[PDB]
RNA sequence: AUAGACAGCAGGACGGUGGCCAUGGAAGUCGGAAUCCGCUAAGGAGUGUGUAACAACUCACCUGCCGAAUCAACUAGCCCU
């Protein structure tokens, strides 16, 4: 297993950040609005989905 | 509108001298010498005093975009400070479930060979960027120094092996692995 | 060996279950036999779940019963009651008097809760209005009469 | 089924009501007009919304009716079963034609009834809330969902009128205190100072 | 209304000063409405309680300076949480009481250990824990008949420095904290005096 | 909002009470209505996570550091989707 504070260091990276409901963009977790101009910089916004 | 004037000023330490070419900025100080060129913005860089020296960057009749450059300069110009000064330390971990990540520095920090990541038989080279020295941790294991002046290069360094490490096709929010950027800080501590 | 535990029953009625059970079954007393000494103490409220607190020792027990804020209801309200379905939306409310409330601010008064009379007089009334109950009227009319 | 709205948007032929002249016309889809607390007194629900239309156009029956539910289910949720009192104020009286074409052209062309629009006008209202004051922010919101099932632009507004009625909510309480506003159940009956003198003396007796 | 809550605090601090001029001033931090409530139903009727913004202590002492002017030496020694009780009767009585007024809680984190506090070597019934915390830290724990006893008599703690977040955890399991959350005493003002 | 805001860095976020009905479970947080009071700087009959119910975290609210403006909603021009 892996050790709970590289188990988190990773997930910094893969898990804990916010996804675009247009254009499925992986985004900061303190994200509004997204940064494609593909959607407009639309505000539907949603966390990544959790494994747990 | 266009605001008439937008100046910030940014100390400079005693032990560190900078000298203005025009837009270019160079800072020299215990480390070494950094060299940076603003050219792409319409600014005015100033020095100021003689016993204690300072530096303005002023900015007159910008928009709102134009307005948003003059903090950029002055904080890359703490970096360079900081660079010269105490020096860049990205501390990087390698994380893996399964398969260690071995990680072998060649041609003195130059080259960062990255190999049984996910149990792959390829061999990753990671060539660091010019003025940064990567090593293994002697603390710790499982960890990356890198050291350098420039943070961005330093940083770039750090992110071209971040992004080596990469799982595809498979479910990243399991398969936790890779090396990893855990501690941004400095080669000396103030 | 000392051991004090605070849980709350649902007094005169009896449930199915509560959340006791997995922690008074292992000590020794079944949750049943626990359930039915202590729904025996309250007797006569009836409705209201009464919470008790219990002190275990070496060999033997200690039990003792605390009321609610304001639980002397059924006695100052004549009122049948329902069936042990309960009922759809009761809405229990009617009058009360003025010697009770200042009895169990006395007995409130032994407790030693919160302050004294001159405060928490407005705390029972406040919630007298959040259940149904008036004194003889609305309670706002009769806070600005006594101040 | 039914055409796409955007074939009668447009208020591009005379009015063609439900008489005697045209028959067979199929029942609206809206039906209940007013829902909520219809019964709420005049002075329970001062504040009061009003989604205004921004052009002239055709609303159908349908797009009335979603737009009812839409409205009358997000009040419940935000004030209650009862917290307001919702009345569509347009009743779908236009009935559209449909020339069906079934595998002959455009002869005898004159089409059947298909069903009913509202035809409306810039600045006619479309729907109103009357709730309590605390609620506006609701009121608002509600009818903001509500435009989403209509063609063409409309804006909601916030009446300075005392609930349903015709009088300004400023100077409705001192009418009322006057005995120029009596509350007759939903809205309030207007005292003229005329007509006979008996009148005058039930209402001061 | 805050305006009307301002003005009305505003008001009774100028009226308490006035009434008291004989006043204990602490710090009342990490402790919480609990504290500074369990402080007042112990003293209903002798000490009240009462603190704010430091802006709101200074424009008191501003608006109030004129009728004393022995208050201009406290506008910039006032600072951070606030604890004002006032008294009127007794001067040491009082001091040694409110001293002795500690409330235990949990185990501190953050707050500096100005003294060494021993461990008695003691069963306490835990299950396995790492050895290699012991090892590397150097101190000597064995595990004998089940639970864990110390070989030497090892100062677990340092003096007058930043509390560890491994030693406050460890505290935080054996639920003896010799340090507990409540008043502390700073400063004293009786008729413009300064007194420890 | 200079009686100190906004941002950021930190503490409190209480008692009645597990408010009423209902529900097997419903203790602020499944549902419907009430949405009140000593206690202060504040703490709600709760903005969310969470539990079978709890607990626990957390939010509004308020305080420490800080020292000038800041926050929310809407509207319509060009541009973008
Ligand atoms: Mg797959
Ligand atoms: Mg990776
Ligand atoms: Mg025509
Ligand atoms: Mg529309
Ligand atoms: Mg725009
Ligand atoms: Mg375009
Ligand atoms: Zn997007």
């Amino acid at each position: 297993i892996i050790e709970p504070s590289l188990r988190q260091l990773a997930q910094k990276y893969n898990c804990d950040k916010m996804i675009c409901r247009k254009c499925y963009a992986r985004l900061h977790p303190r994200a509004v609005n997204c940064r494609k101009k593909k959607c407009g910089h639309t505000n539907n916004l949603r966390p990544k989905k959790k494994v747990k | 509108m266009k605001t008439i004037l937008s100046n910030q000023t940014v100390d400079i330490p005693e032990n560190v001298d900078i000298t203005l070419k025009g837009r270019t900025v160079i800072v020299k100080g215990p480390r070494g010498t950094l060299r940076r060129d603003f050219n792409h913005i319409n600014v005015e860089l100033s020095l100021l005093g003689k016993k204690k020296k300072r530096l303005r960057v002023d900015k007159w009749w910008g928009n709102r975009k134009e307005l948003a450059t003059v903090r950029t300069i002055c904080s890359h110009v703490q970096n360079m400070i900081k660079g010269v000064t105490l020096g860049f330390r990205y501390k990087m971990r390698s994380v893996y479930a399964h398969f260690p990540i071995n990680v072998v520095i060649q041609e003195n920090g130059s080259l960062v060979e990255i190999r049984n990541f996910l149990g792959e038989k390829y061999i990753r080279r990671v060539r660091m960027r010019p003025g940064v020295a990567c090593s293994v941790s002697q603390a710790q294991k499982d960890e990356l120094i890198l050291e350098g002046n420039d943070i961005e290069l330093v940083s770039n360094s750090a992110a071209l092996i971040q992004q080596a490490t990469t799982v595809k096709n498979k479910d990243i929010r399991k398969f936790l692995d890779g090396i990893y950027v855990s501690e941004k800080g400095t080669v000396q501590q103030a | 060996e000392i051991k004090v535990v605070y849980l709350r029953c649902t007094g005169g009625e009896v449930g199915a279950t509560s959340a006791l059970a997995p922690k008074i079954g292992p000590l020794g007393l079944s949750p049943k036999k626990v359930g039915d000494d202590i729904a025996k103490a309250t007797g006569d409220w009836k409705g209201l779940r009464i919470t008790v607190k219990l002190t275990i020792q070496n060999r033997q027990a200690q039990i003792e019963v605390v009321p609610s804020a304001s639980a002397l209801i059924i006695k100052a309200l004549k009122e049948p009651p329902r069936d042990r379905k309960k009922q759809k939306n009761i809405k229990h409310s009617g009058n009360i008097t003025f010697d009770e409330i200042v009895n169990i601010a006395r007995q409130m008064r032994h407790r030693s809760l919160a302050r004294e009379l001159s405060g928490t007089i407005k705390e029972i009334l406040g919630t007298a209005q959040s259940v149904g109950c008036n004194v003889d009227g609305r309670h706002p009319h009769d806070i600005i009469d006594d101040i | 089924g039914r055409r796409p709205a955007r074939c009668y948007r447009y208020c591009k032929n005379k009015p063609y009501p439900k008489s005697r002249f045209c028959r067979g016309v199929p029942d609206a889809k809206i039906r209940i007009f007013d829902l909520g607390r219809k019964k709420a007194k005049v002075d329970e629900f001062p504040l009061c919304g009003h989604m205004v239309s921004d052009e002239y156009e055709q609303l159908s029956s349908e797009a009335l009716e979603a737009a009812r539910i839409c409205a009358n289910k997000y009040m419940v949720k935000s004030c209650g079963k009862d917290g307001f009192h919702i009345r569509v104020r347009l009743h779908p009286f236009h009935v559209i034609r449909i020339n069906k074409m079934l595998s002959t052209g455009m002869r005898g062309a004159f089409g059947k009834p298909q069903g009913t629009v509202a035809r409306v006008h810039i600045g006619q209202v479309i729907m109103s809330i009357r709730t309590k004051l605390q609620n506006k922010e609701h009121v608002i919101e509600a009818l903001r969902r509500a435009k989403f099932k209509f063609p063409g632009r409309q804006k909601i507004h916030i009446s300075k009128k005392w609930g349903f009625t015709k009088f300004n909510a400023d100077e409705f309480e001192d009418m009322v205190a006057e005995k120029r506003l009596i509350p007759d159940g939903c809205g309030v009956k207007y005292i003229p100072s005329r007509g006979p003198l008996d009148k005058w003396r039930a209402l001061h007796s | 209304d805050r305006a009307t809550w301002k003005s009305n605090y505003f008001l009774k601090i100028i009226q308490l000063l006035d009434d008291y001029p004989k006043c204990f001033i602490v710090g009342a931090d990490n402790v919480g409405s609990k504290q500074m409530q369990q402080i007042r139903m112990s003293l209903r009727g002798k000490a009240v309680v009462l603190m704010g913004k430091n802006t709101m202590m200074r424009k008191a002492i501003r608006g109030h300076l004129e009728n004393n002017p022995a208050l201009e030496k406290l506008l910039p020694h006032i600072r951070g949480n606030v604890g004002f009780v006032f008294t009127k009767e007794d001067l040491t009585e009082i001091r040694d009481m409110l001293l002795a007024n500690k409330v235990p809680a949990a185990a501190r984190a953050g707050a500096i250990a100005p003294c060494e506090v021993t461990v008695p070597a003691q069963n306490t019934g835990l299950g396995p824990e790492k050895t290699s915390f012991f090892q590397a830290l150097g101190i000597t724990t064995k595990i004998s008949r089940g639970t864990i006893e110390i070989l030497s008599d090892v100062q677990l703690i340092k003096t007058g420095d930043k509390v560890g977040a491994s030693e406050a955890t460890l505290l935080n399991m054996l639920n003896i904290s010799p340090f507990s959350f409540g008043l502390v005493i700073q400063q004293v003002f009786d008729n413009g005096s300064i007194y420890n």
